[PDB]
């Protein structure tokens, strides 16, 4: 039974030989290179008072949500720099901040293991914070959320290993998901409005995916060095790349189930600390630990920028989703729209 | 010598001979900071003594 | 531990700066005032850097400088604030028992010694800064008590180091300073010790049912994946915003609002147009390409499937308090056989319906959705895309 668990395997390297006969970039030098970028600042937020460790874009396309960890979350207008909310959660290290599709409801929590929602909109003249309704809870400091598109249930994550949907009104839970070990530190949507999936990966070196219609843990991949910190969809619907703690980013396939080239470079050094693709799907976006950015060539594998604008370490970042510019959660006590 | 186990041990050293020497100083010390309490004094001197040696055994190590 | 990694990586580094064969020359300078040995350029080491790692920008080689010379591998000599500028300043390593990978965790009492011996050993000058001045007073204002020893083995170490050669206690006081400036560092940089709270602390039959699985784990080549994504990428590669945009019109870059405002208008740009006609999922991602394709399918006296469609994803957005509601109502219109509404099933999907629909669930019409759904992108799609309003759309 071993030796036949072994042949099959072996017969997996095989079909993995016949598939890949030659390499995703062996291919890739192909398409012609890409030339110059200039991209720099365009914009600045002075409003916080201390570190920044989350941030969304909205549906509209303009407007910008950030959490911090003192307390305070907050509503820009990166285009007009004029503040348009303000709200101040009871607990500290907000760990986690999601934005409504509408524009309803924000979701923001961790370390104090309730997830409250605020309605968004110009309701209440009084306070963003007073209409707290506790919606999730789980016992121990939670990740992050994904409103999942109906903008009345939302995922979240904490220290506990497992994941699940939570009501808006209710706190009724919906489903859940315990294939893990660790503190899960990733989630995002699938791009596709086919099978409302998404991944779960952690601490545990390895990554894996619910099927939410039952809660099976049907894939499952390990590969990382060290505890994951994000990951993204490939924005086709069709795979997921992603870096951790070893710098070492790497991009994996849903359909062949395999690895499809390594993404590092012995300069950088430090820790991967978010990713984010452009609408092409054509770069990759990381904020990273030695305090630069990097974009690099999905294709060719080369880095093609290293913009240096903040003063301490990357937090985490996004692309907006028109597919316009993009921001940095930063450890700097400000923001910076990059375009 | 800037260097590793050169600098290692001569840092290693320079380390446990103040730790020593400051041992020395409070065995003389004993009476002659008689500036404050005795059993305040009692529990400085104890809990140096047990450091200090705590520190050797593990120099030994 | 995750840091203790990283830190791993740079010790990896600075070994190979110190290498016996290649490294930075540790050199003794000779001047007019005194005779310094033992030190270095901050252009040198920007030097190696570009050599032995190929850092194409001397910015980018210059800020890895940065950070390592912020994390205690080196420092210079005459300043508390840890910061590589590549000019003639003399430079020096740290001791392995000083580096910052070692677990070190300072204290206040510590601080205290460190004060008092510093203040002590001259007594020319307060040889010191402001902030480190500020922060004996607060010392001496919370220690009333202890201090006494504290003075003791202050001086008992000024004795024990003085007493070897004048060159020891000199290197060895500069070492033991530095590596306390990068612990406790000045109001301004960064600390460069702290860590976010995240990090902080029958067998055989499933088996092989496994194995099985992963043999009729269905996949394809790299080389299809390839295709599919450059493909992919291509058929909006042309649309990158960042790349190749033809609508030059950028509201970050350029000022505008009018790209935006295009884009909030119903009537759909060419790019819009030719966009739509890659797959009827991006469509009804589409609002627009929704009501067009809608608009057609009832002129044709065939707006039942989509309107089918529509029905089950905006059942999928409501919460438990409307999903009994709806799907029973849901049935007795389209899947209750004698409504007007007429979805048609097959043998398996009107028996699952009807074992479901008893229950509301989150996942109710699964088969029969998959099963209208390819014969919608089987069959509507392609006559739409071919149909003579898709074309005078697309023209203009």
């Amino acid at each position: 039974l071993k030796s036949e668990a072994e042949s099959l395997k072996g017969k997996l390297e095989e079909e993995r030989a016949k598939l890949h006969d030659v390499e995703l970039h062996q291919v890739a030098e192909r398409v012609e290179a890409l030339g110059q970028f200039v991209m720099k600042t365009r914009r600045t937020l002075k409003g916080h008072g201390n570190k920044v460790l989350c941030m969304d874009w909205c549906k509209d396309k303009r407007r910008i949500v950030s959490s911090s960890q003192d307390g305070k979350v907050i509503v820009w207008d990166s285009f007009t720099t004029n503040k348009e909310h303000a709200v101040t959660m009871p607990c500290t290290w907000v760990m986690a901040c999601a934005y409504a599709p509408s524009g309803c409801a924000i979701a923001c929590g961790g370390l104090d293991n309730k997830c409250s929602v605020y309605p968004l909109t110009f309701d209440k003249n009084e306070n963003m914070a007073a209409k707290k309704k506790s919606v999730a809870m789980h016992t121990n400091y939670l990740s992050a959320c994904s409103f999942t598109n109906s903008d009345m249930q939302i995922l979240t994550a904490s220290g506990d290993g497992t994941c699940a949907l939570w009501d808006v009104e209710s706190g009724q839970l919906l489903q859940s998901f315990h294939g893990h070990g660790a503190d899960v530190l990733c989630l995002d949507l699938a791009p596709s409005e086919t099978g409302n999936t998404f991944v779960s990966g952690g601490c545990d070196k390895k990554a894996m995916v619910w099927d939410m219609r039952s809660g099976q843990c049907v894939q499952a991949f390990e590969t990382h060095e060290s505890d994951i910190n994000s990951v993204r969809y490939y924005p086709s619907g069709d795979a997921f790349a992603s870096g951790s703690d070893d710098a070492t980013c790497r991009l994996y396939d849903l359909r062949a189930d395999r690895e499809v080239a390594i993404y590092s470079k012995e300069s950088i050094i430090f820790g991967a600390s978010s990713v984010d693709f452009s609408l092409s799907g054509r770069l990759l976006f990381a904020g990273y630990n030695d305090y630069t950015i990097n974009v690099w060539d999905v294709l060719k594998g080369s880095r093609v920028s290293i913009l240096f604008g903040h003063e301490n370490r990357v937090s985490t970042l996004r692309v907006s989703p028109d597919g316009t510019a993009f921001c940095s959660g930063s450890w700097d006590h400000t923001l910076r729209v990059w375009a | 010598a800037w260097s590793e186990h050169s600098l290692d041990p001569e840092d290693i050293r320079d380390e446990l001979k103040k730790l020593y020497a400051q041992l020395e100083i409070y065995k003389r010390k004993k009476m002659i900071t008689n500036n404050p309490h005795l059993q305040k004094k009692r529990c400085s001197k104890k809990g140096l003594g047990r450091s200090i040696m705590r520190r050797i055994t593990e120099i030994p190590e | 531990s995750p840091n203790m990694l990283v830190y791993r990586k740079m010790e990896d580094v600075i070994a190979r700066m110190q290498d016996e064969k290649n490294g930075i020359p540790i050199r003794t300078v000779k001047s007019f005032l005194s005779k310094i040995p033992s030190v270095f350029s901050g252009s040198d080491i920007v030097q190696w850097l570009i050599k032995n790692l190929t850092i194409e920008d001397p910015v980018e080689a210059l800020h890895l400088g940065t950070l390592m010379a912020a994390h205690g591998y080196f420092f210079p000599i005459s300043d508390h604030v840890l910061t590589l500028k590549d000019d003639g300043t003399f430079y020096r390593f740290q001791t392995p028992y000083f580096w910052p990978s070692n677990c070190w965790e300072p204290e206040n009492t510590d601080y205290a010694v460190y004060l008092c011996k510093r203040t002590m050993q001259n007594k020319a000058r307060l040889e010191l800064a402001d902030y480190e001045a500020e922060s004996l007073a607060r010392l001496q204002r919370a220690f009333a008590r202890k201090w006494e020893f504290i003075f003791m083995q202050a001086e008992a170490q000024a004795k024990v180091d003085k007493k070897r050669d004048k060159i020891e206690r000199k290197i060895l006081d500069s070492q033991e300073r530095a590596f306390w400036d990068v612990h406790r560092p000045v109001p301004g940089c960064v600390n460069t010790t702290e860590v976010d709270i995240k990090k902080s602390s029958d067998e055989l039959q499933q088996q092989i049912k496994y194995w099985q699985i992963q043999l009729d784990r269905h996949r394809l080549k790299m080389s299809k994946v390839a295709d599919s994504l450059l493909s992919y990428t291509e058929q909006y590669l042309e649309y990158d915003p960042f790349l190749l945009p033809p609508d030059p019109s950028n509201p970050w870059l350029s000022d505008d609002t009018t790209f935006w405002e295009l884009e909030a208008s119903k009537e759909p740009s060419q790019q819009r147009v030719k966009r739509w006609g890659f797959g009827m999922d991006e469509a009804l991602k589409d609002p627009v390409g929704r009501e067009q394709f809608l608009k057609f399918l009832e002129s044709e006296f065939s707006s039942e499937n989509l309107r089918f469609w529509l029905a089950v994803e905006d059942l999928k957005k409501r919460p438990i308090k409307e999903v009994p509601s709806r799907v029973q109502e849901i049935w007795q219109e389209f899947l209750a056989p004698g409504a007007p509404s007429a979805i048609n099933l097959d043998s398996k999907s009107y028996d699952k319906t009807t074992q479901n629909v008893k229950e509301p669930g989150r996942y109710t019409f699964e088969d029969a959705q998959e099963h209208i759904y390819k014969l919608m992108k089987s069959d509507s799609y392609p006559r739409f895309i071919r149909s003579s309003a898709y074309q005078e759309l697309l023209q203009a």
